[PDB]
């Protein structure tokens, strides 16, 4: 949701198989598309929910 | 098959398959006593759930003990 | 996480009893003639 | 109940309307099944 | 001694022995009315 | 095969059925309208008319609170 | 030999427009009421007496909004009948006590009976296996485990579901918030039993009719089928390669697709009846434990189950006192549960 | 040379009759202002 | 081959093999009972009947064994904290090794079963067919239960030649075996009359002695032989299905709603009795005798039975648990140690507040402290930038009176709202939550437990009834319908009667 | 008979399904339910 | 030791698959 | 002994072990959390 | 006793893997022709 | 595919299932004690 | 749970006992 509060959505971070998820990219992002280049970091790539984006679409 | 002392003693208990009483036989008074234990268990199910209250029957714990 | 001591032993042997059971029927029935 | 006698005479008028364009062929289906 | 409940009970017996009984009454009646055809 | 009954395209193409039916389907629509145009169906089933869901002064529901004593609960709610 | 009950046996098995039997005896008295009890509650009665509530059309709701809601709580479970110790036999009063919901349930309940019966009594009739009647199991299992043994392990009937489309809605929300209902493993099973026969029925309706072989001259082809006829009327050998190559796997036997049709989404309703059971005594998937332990300790931790608990909480504090008028509920204002500026 | 009064007789009117005596009753209700 | 889930009908045609399959049955439940016994016996803590009890402490047989007469241990001690008590051979340690001793038995008795087979008793002696006539055997069988049940009513529930049942007080304080005689009028079909229980196996014995005897000497009617396949044994199989379920189901309703035959401590209180503040009524009646006999509050307080508050506490409502809660109430709000005493609010102009008490439905609940008359009066506030009742503006202090903090006054606002959150509970307690790790969760009771499981058990076997009375009725198309089926018989028109071939037009 | 043809009847028919629903919905907008 | 299991079921899942497609009872027209 | 004539052999295909399989592997991917708890 | 909390998954699998490697060998030898 | 020539049948009589599990049993009622340790 | 883990396989051996004597491969001359 953009406010800096990291929700945790990993097996390895807490959840199991009925709470774990692939969280949605941050709500600073909006619309605009979030690609691994346009990030300075892997790091900062992953804080803003970057892998949904990468999922969603080449899913769709 | 094989023949025991128990098996022997018992053989005329298990000896009737298939034997039956002809036409409808019994089937009128089994149909009263079916009928009977249906307004029992009416009875008994509206007792428990206090559409039937009765004097002297308290359905609760605090009735007594 | 804090989870509960026998939940590993339940799921191994919830997983590994039926399916055992399967495998036992599915070789039993390749071995017969064909 | 005035109100009562009010509701019902439109359907009392229908069932007594529908009974006298049927009665010539009802007491025939009446009787054919003797 | 027959509290109200018991005597509603009693109403809500005889009106269901009315109602199967009626019912009953009128289907055997046209059952005999109007029995199936069968040949020889 | 069919099941010896009368067709229902033949019925209601009949102009007898339609002798009938103008007349009791009418009928049943306008005896329908009056019970409740009347009034008779909030006194039937007990339903509230638009002045009778609260009294003047209060604001609280006549919500029934006694299984047994409901009946004669609802009609003190109804005398206020 | 030909008595009286054979005569009667033969007028009830005749063959006419609406098939009667032994079963209709029970089925038609009992569903005609239970849709007759619906249809008058939702024109003419009101709810305001059991739960504050206007129901009916009469009082201005529209299809959406009428329901035969539930007796008050007071009312415990009880049977609520006409002749009964709560109306004494009047109709006016029994309307208003909520009566028409037992009414509904109870002659709805042995109307299922009746109908599960009837096609028992068709299938030996017409010499088919009951199979259908078999099927037809899983909605008795929901109505009964939903209408009848939840509210039963709750306070009183008031709690179960409402007959009305708005009241329905109601109840998954409630079930949502007190129950965590979308937890609960058995309503998972239920989902995917749904939603899997929902993607059955599609597929292979759909399979069927994309493979048809032509059979006639019409590019409309439907009427190059015959009932009678000995062959199938789409290719089996096509559907299965097709879908062997799309998806990896397909059915071969067209006896296993079809039992497994009926399978999916029978199992289903049963698995979410068992979970329905657990929930009349509030025996709920809840809670994760573990989850609950981390976030005490750990202010920074938050995963999608906490979330949805918040939003519970919610539900909870701001339906229960309009939901719930037996409680008598005053929440003030400062405890209401809220974020920021909502 | 049909039947008129048969067992699809009795279970048309009694869902087709309380029907329209239902429609005229909410026809009437969308008059009434509160 | 016989697919997986058919390997069992191998039994059908063959008697000997069945008995030898049921008496294997039974061997696994008597060795269950007797396993089951063994552990909770190893596990169960007999030093505190009164905050302590079996159902707090996850235990599923042992109410069952106390219902009827088995109170005691070998090791000296009694359910109701009895010590240097002789129980006989038939203490729960007994009981359980006579179901283990019977499981073996029954074990040796299905391997001769199962190898000896192709007993001459099993063979129709016209045909040589394996054949069991059930109509016979039911008869036979229906008599045997009569009698026992009408033993078990007018010895051992009598205390005629037995130990009696298990009764109680209203509130479940002073509970004990004792011999109870039969209730022959009306109030003996009260749920709650333990009489009934006595007058019932008496009369239902007796009766079932006549119709075993009706049915061991008279045939069944030809229409009804032929009508429910008396020849088949599987009709058997879907009517004792269907009377299994309706067995289940009612005693699902009992343990739930409560009855003579589901006392609470044994089972523990049935979370109607926290719907209607039945102990907290009956607390403040006490309450209010005392001082109306000149007590002092404390004294007053300090008169109510330890035992009489922890059933005024939700934490032992049944209707509190989780599914996947697993294990003892213990477990979750801890093994209660003591009564702390009953909470008075106050606020600073000295009214007495009272803590909205949580229904059963509620997982979490607010704080709010209302006067006599439901007028709120102070709470504990989200938002607290609007707040108008908190407990420091309006406060509120605590007072206790009886139990451990009996002459206890507390007014930090933070130690008066943490009583305030307990007292949402009901009566507030003393709790050791480190001896099992306690998470601080609410757990069901042994009787939510039995009701769930059997309650799911009865919705079930609904399902086997329906199954097996399908393949009762319908075993001629059980592999398919008949493959010249005549068209005839299934298109509209041909036949007057749906199904008769004599009924052509 | 068939002297009132089908197509008649089905037409006339749900032409009166349409004023009943019409009515329906103009109650929607007036009167009880309305909101106002 | 949760994730471990979690994500071996899903392997195994995974596995099976992949015998379900290619090693498949080949369907045979008869 | 003498053989009992009421024995039957049993079989599972390998579409019913593949299904069977996929029936448990999945039940458990489904319960294992509220077994962990 | 404070015991390996591994120890029960150990023994557990420790028997059922090799005890259902042998039983899966012999029911398929016993479904051979003979 | 063309039958591969190398394939066996694999046998386990009763007398060595019944060795086997006596082996894998007492090996467990041995190690048992040090997995719990 | 240790203690019901040495019990349940000490019972395992004793049925394997009477499973391999009155149940074994009868000895045959040929
Ligand atoms: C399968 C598919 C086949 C299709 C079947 C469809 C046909 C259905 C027809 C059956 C109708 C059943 C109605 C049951 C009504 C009921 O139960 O009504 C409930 C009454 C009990 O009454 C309740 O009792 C409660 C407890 O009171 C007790 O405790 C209180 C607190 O201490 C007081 O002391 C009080 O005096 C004391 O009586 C409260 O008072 C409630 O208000 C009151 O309603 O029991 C009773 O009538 C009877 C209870 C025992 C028999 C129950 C058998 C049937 C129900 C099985 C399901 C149970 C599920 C449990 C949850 C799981
Ligand atoms: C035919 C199928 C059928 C079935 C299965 C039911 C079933 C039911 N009805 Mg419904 N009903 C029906 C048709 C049916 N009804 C019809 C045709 C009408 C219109 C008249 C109604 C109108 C109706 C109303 C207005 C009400 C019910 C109610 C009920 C419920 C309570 C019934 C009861 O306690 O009876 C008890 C009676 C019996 C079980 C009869 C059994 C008779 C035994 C076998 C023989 C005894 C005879 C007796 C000894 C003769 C002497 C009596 C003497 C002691 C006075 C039950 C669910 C009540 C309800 O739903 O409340 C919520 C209710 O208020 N019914
Ligand atoms: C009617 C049966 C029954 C009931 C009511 C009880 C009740 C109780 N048991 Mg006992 N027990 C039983 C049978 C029962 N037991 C059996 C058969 C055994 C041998 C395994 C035991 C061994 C036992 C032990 C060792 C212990 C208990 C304990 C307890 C207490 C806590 C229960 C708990 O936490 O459950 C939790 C229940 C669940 C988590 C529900 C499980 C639901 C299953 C997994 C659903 C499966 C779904 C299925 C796979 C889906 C199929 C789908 C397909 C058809 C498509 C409670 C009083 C505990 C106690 O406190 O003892 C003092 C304890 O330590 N019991
Ligand atoms: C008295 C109870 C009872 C008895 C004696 C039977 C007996 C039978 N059933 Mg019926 N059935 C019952 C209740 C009963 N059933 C109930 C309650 C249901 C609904 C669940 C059914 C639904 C049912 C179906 C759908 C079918 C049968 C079939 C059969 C026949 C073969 C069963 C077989 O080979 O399974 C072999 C089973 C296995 C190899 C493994 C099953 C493992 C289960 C699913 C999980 C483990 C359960 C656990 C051990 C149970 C503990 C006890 C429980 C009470 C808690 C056999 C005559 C079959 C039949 O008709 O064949 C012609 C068949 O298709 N039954
Ligand atoms: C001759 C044929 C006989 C057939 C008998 C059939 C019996 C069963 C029929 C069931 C019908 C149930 C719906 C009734 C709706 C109604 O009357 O609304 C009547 C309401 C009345 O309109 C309301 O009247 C009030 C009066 O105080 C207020 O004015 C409200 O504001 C106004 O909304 O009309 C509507 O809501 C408009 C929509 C109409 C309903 C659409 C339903 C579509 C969904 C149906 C799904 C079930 C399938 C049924 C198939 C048949
Ligand atoms: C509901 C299903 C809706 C979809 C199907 C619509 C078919 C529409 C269709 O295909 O029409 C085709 C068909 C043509 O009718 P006919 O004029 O040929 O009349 C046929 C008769 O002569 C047959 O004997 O219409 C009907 O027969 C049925 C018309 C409705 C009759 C309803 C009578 C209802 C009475 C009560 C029924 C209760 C049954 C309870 C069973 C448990
Ligand atoms: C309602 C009709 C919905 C039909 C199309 C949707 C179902 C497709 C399911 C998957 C394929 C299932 C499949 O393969 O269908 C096959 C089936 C039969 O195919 P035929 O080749 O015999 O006929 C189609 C053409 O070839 C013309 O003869 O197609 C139809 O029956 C079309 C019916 C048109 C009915 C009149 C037009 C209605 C169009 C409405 C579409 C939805 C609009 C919603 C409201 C705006
Ligand atoms: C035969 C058969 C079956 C079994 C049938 C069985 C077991 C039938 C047994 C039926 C029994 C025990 C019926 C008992 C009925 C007793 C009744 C109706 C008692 C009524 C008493 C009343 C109304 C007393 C009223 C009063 C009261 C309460 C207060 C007093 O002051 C005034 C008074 C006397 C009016 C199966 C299982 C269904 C299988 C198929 C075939
Ligand atoms: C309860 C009760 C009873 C009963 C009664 C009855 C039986 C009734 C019935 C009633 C009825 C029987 C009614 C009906 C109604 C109907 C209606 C009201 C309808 C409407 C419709 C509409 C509105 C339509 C719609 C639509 C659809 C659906 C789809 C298509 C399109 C449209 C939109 C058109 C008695 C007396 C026994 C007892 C007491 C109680
Ligand atoms: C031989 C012999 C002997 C011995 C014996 C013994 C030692 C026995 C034991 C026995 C036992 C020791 C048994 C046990 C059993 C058990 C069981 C049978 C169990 C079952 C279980 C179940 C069935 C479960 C289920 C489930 C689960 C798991 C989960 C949850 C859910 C449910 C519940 C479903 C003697 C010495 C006497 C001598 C003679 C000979
Ligand atoms: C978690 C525990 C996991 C343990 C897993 C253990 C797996 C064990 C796999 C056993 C492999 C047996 O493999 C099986 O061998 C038999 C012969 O013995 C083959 O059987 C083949 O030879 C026999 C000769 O008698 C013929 O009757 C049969 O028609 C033929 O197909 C099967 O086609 C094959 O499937
Ligand atoms: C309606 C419930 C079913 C009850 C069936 C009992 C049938 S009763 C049956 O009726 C015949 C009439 O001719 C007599 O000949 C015969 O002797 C008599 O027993
Ligand atoms: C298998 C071991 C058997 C041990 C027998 C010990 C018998 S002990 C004996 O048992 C009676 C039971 O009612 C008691 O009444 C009696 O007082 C007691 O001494
Ligand atoms: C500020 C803390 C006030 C001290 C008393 C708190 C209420 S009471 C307190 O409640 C605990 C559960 O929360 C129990 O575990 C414990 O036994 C009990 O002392
Ligand atoms: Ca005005
Ligand atoms: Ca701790
Ligand atoms: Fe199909
Ligand atoms: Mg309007």
């Amino acid at each position: 949701d953009g406010i800096r509060e990291p929700v945790s959505g990993s097996l390895l971070y807490g959840n199991n198989i009925i709470t774990a998820a692939v969280v949605p990219s941050s709500n600073a992002i909006g619309l605009h598309l979030y690609p691994i280049w346009d990030a300075a970091s892997l790091d900062e790539w992953l804080y803003n929910g970057g892998p949904y984006q990468l999922i969603i679409f080449h899913f769709l | 098959a094989r023949r025991t002392w128990l098996g022997d003693i018992l053989r005329p208990l298990n000896s009737e398959y298939g034997k039956v009483a002809p036409g409808w036989g019994t089937t009128p008074l089994m149909a009263v006593f079916m009928g009977l234990f249906l307004v029992f268990l009416l009875i008994i199910l509206e007792i428990y759930n206090s559409t039937l209250i009765l004097d002297g029957v308290n359905v609760s714990w605090k009735a007594l003990g | 996480m804090e989870v509960n001591q026998l939940g590993l032993i339940a799921t191994a042997l919830f997983v590994l009893v039926p399916s055992v059971f399967l495998i036992i029927l599915y070789v039993q029935t390749e071995s017969q003639q064909k | 109940d005035w109100r009562v006698l009010v509701v019902l005479l439109p359907v009392l008028l229908a069932a007594g309307w529908a009974v006298r364009n049927i009665l010539p062929y009802a007491v025939k289906q009446v009787q054919k099944l003797l | 001694t027959i509290t109200p409940s018991l005597k509603g009970f009693f109403i809500g017996l005889l009106s269901g022995a009315v109602v199967l009984g009626l019912t009953f009454a009128v289907l055997i009646a046209i059952s005999q009315i109007d029995k199936v055809q069968r040949s020889l | 095969g069919t099941t010896g009954e009368r067709p229902f395209s033949d019925i209601i193409t009949s102009v007898r059925y339609w002798v009938i039916h103008s007349i009791t389907i009418p009928a049943l629509f306008i005896a329908g309208w009056l019970f409740v145009s009347t009034g008779l169906a909030y006194d039937v089933f007990g339903t509230p008319r638009p002045d009778s869901y609260y009294a003047q002064e209060q604001r609280s529901i006549p919500l029934v609170t006694d299984r047994f004593e409901a009946k004669q609960q609802v009609e003190t709610f109804l005398e206020q | 030999e030909r008595g009286w009950f054979d005569i009667l046996d033969d007028w009830l098995k005749r063959d006419r427009f609406v098939f009667v039997g032994w079963s209709g005896i029970l089925l038609f008295p009992c569903a005609y009421l239970a849709l007759g009890g619906w249809l008058t509650g939702t024109t003419f009665v009101t709810s305001w007496y059991t739960h504050g509530l206007a129901s009916s059309y009469l009082e201005g709701c529209n299809f959406l909004t009428v329901a035969v809601s539930t007796p008050a709580n007071s009312m415990g479970h009880s049977l609520l009948l006409l002749w009964g110790p709560e109306a004494q036999g009047d109709f006016t009063r029994w309307c208003q006590l909520g009566g028409l919901w037992t009414f509904i349930a109870l002659h709805g309940a042995f109307g299922l009976i009746g109908f599960m019966l009837r096609q028992f009594e068709i299938a030996r009739l017409v010499g088919v296996r009951p199979y259908n009647a078999i099927a037809f199991s899983a909605p008795i299992a929901v109505f009964v485990s939903v209408f009848l043994i939840y509210p039963l392990g709750q306070s009183s009937w008031f709690f179960a579901p409402s007959f009305g489309v708005a009241a329905i809605f109601r109840f998954l929300l409630f079930f949502q918030g007190f129950h965590n209902w979308t937890l609960n493993p058995f309503h998972m099973m239920g989902v995917a039993g749904v939603l899997g026969g929902a993607l059955l029925c599609a597929i292979h309706g759909a399979t069927v009719e994309n493979t048809l072989f032509q059979d006639g001259e019409g590019a409309s082809t439907f009427r190059a089928f015959n009932p009678t006829q000995a062959e199938e009327t789409y290719s089996m050998v096509t559907a299965n390669r097709f879908w062997s190559q799309i998806f990896g796997i397909a059915f071969s036997n067209k006896r296993w697709l079809h039992f497994f049709m009926l399978f999916v989404p029978v199992t289903g309703l049963w698995m979410s009846a068992i979970g329905v059971v657990g929930l009349a005594l509030n025996l709920r998937s809840y809670d994760f434990i573990s989850q609950e332990i981390r976030a005490a300790e750990d202010p920074e931790f938050e995963t999608f189950y906490t979330k949805n608990l918040l939003l519970n909480e919610g539900i909870r504090a701001w339906m229960a006192p309009q939901d719930q008028p037996h409680e008598n509920f005053v929440f003030p204002e400062e405890v209401l549960p809220r974020g920021n500026a909502l | 040379s049909y039947p008129i009064f048969t067992v699809r007789w009795v279970a048309v009117h009694t869902l087709a009759v309380p029907t329209i005596f239902f429609l005229g009753a909410i026809a009437a209700m969308q008059f009434i202002q509160r | 081959g016989l697919p997986w889930y058919r390997v069992h009908t191998v039994l059908i045609n063959d008697p000997g093999r069945l008995i030898a399959a049921h008496l294997m049955h039974t061997a696994l439940v008597a060795g269950w009972a007797g396993s089951m016994a063994l552990y909770e016996l190893a596990t169960f803590d007999p030093s505190d009947p009164v905050l302590n009890p079996m159902w707090r402490q996850g235990m599923f047989v042992l109410p069952f064994m106390a219902r009827l007469g088995v109170t005691g241990s070998w090791s000296g001690w009694s359910i109701t904290g009895e010590t240097g008590i002789d129980p006989g051979f038939w203490s729960f340690e007994g009981v359980a090794l006579a179901h283990i001793v019977l499981s073996g038995l029954l074990f040796l008795a299905a391997c001769w079963h199962w190898v000896y087979w192709d007993l001459e008793l099993f063979r129709d002696p016209r045909t040589g067919e394996p054949a069991l006539d059930l109509p016979k055997m039911f008869g036979i069988h229906l008599f045997l239960a009569g009698l026992l049940c009408f033993g078990f009513g007018a010895f051992h529930l009598t205390g005629l030649f037995g130990p009696g049942m298990w009764v109680s007080d209203p509130y479940g304080l002073t509970g004990s075996v004792q011999p109870v005689a039969p209730e022959w009028g009306p109030d003996g079909f009260n749920p709650y009359n333990p009489g009934g229980v006595v007058a019932h196996h008496i009369a239902a014995g007796i009766v079932g002695i006549i119709a075993g005897l009706f049915h061991i000497l008279v045939r069944p009617p030809q229409r009804l032989y032929k009508a429910l396949r008396m020849g088949n044994i599987e009709t058997v199989l879907s009517s004792s299905i269907a009377a299994v379920f309706f067995a289940a189901f009612v005693v699902a309703g009992t343990m739930w709603y409560g009855s003579a035959t589901t006392p609470i401590e044994l089972f523990g209180p049935t979370r109607y009795q926290w719907d209607s503040s039945y102990f907290q009524q009956e607390i403040n009646r006490r309450v209010q005798a005392s001082l109306a006999s000149g007590a002092t509050l404390e004294e007053a307080w300090s008169a109510i039975p330890e035992k009489l508050a922890f059933y005024d506490y939700i934490g032992n409502n049944p209707a509190k648990g989780g599914l996947f809660r697993t294990g003892p109430m213990n477990k979750g709000d801890g093994i209660a140690q003591a009564w702390k005493g009953h909470a008075v609010f106050r606020n600073k102009e000295g009214e007495e507040l009272f803590v909205r008490r949580m229904p059963a439905f509620f997982e979490s609940f607010p704080v709010i402290l209302t006067d006599k008359n439901g007028v709120v009066k102070a709470d504990i506030p989200f938002r607290r930038a609007e707040s108008k009742y908190s407990f420091e503006q309006q406060g509120v202090t605590v007072s206790f009176y009886g139990g451990e903090l009996n002459g206890q006054t507390f007014t930090d606002p933070p130690t008066v709202k943490s009583y305030a959150r307990k007292a949402i509970f009901g009566e507030i307690f003393e709790f050791d939550t480190e001896t099992l790790n306690s998470d601080g969760i609410f757990r069901t009771s042994p009787r939510g437990w039995f009701t769930f499981a059997h309650a799911v058990f009865a919705l079930l076997f609904f399902f086997g009834h329906i199954w097996h009375g399908a393949r009762t009725l319908f075993r001629d198309v059980f592999s398919g319908i008949d493959p010249e089926l005549s068209p005839e018989q299934v298109e509209w028109g041909f036949y007057q009667k749906v199904g008769d071939v004599t009924t052509r037009r | 008979g068939g002297r009132i043809p089908l197509w008649i009847v089905a037409t006339v028919a749900g032409m009166g399904v349409i004023v009943i629903v019409g009515l329906f919905f103009y109650g929607a907008y007036a009167g009880l339910g309305s909101s106002l | 030791m949760e994730t471990i299991t979690y994500v071996f079921i899903f392997a195994c899942i995974i596995a099976l698959f992949f015998f379900a497609i290619f090693f498949r009872e080949p369907p045979r027209i008869t | 002994m003498e053989p009992n004539p009421n024995r039957q052999p049993v079989e599972l295909n390998r579409t019913s072990l593949y299904l069977g399989l996929l029936l448990i592997l999945v039940l458990a991917l489904l319960f294992s959390s509220y077994f962990f708890n």
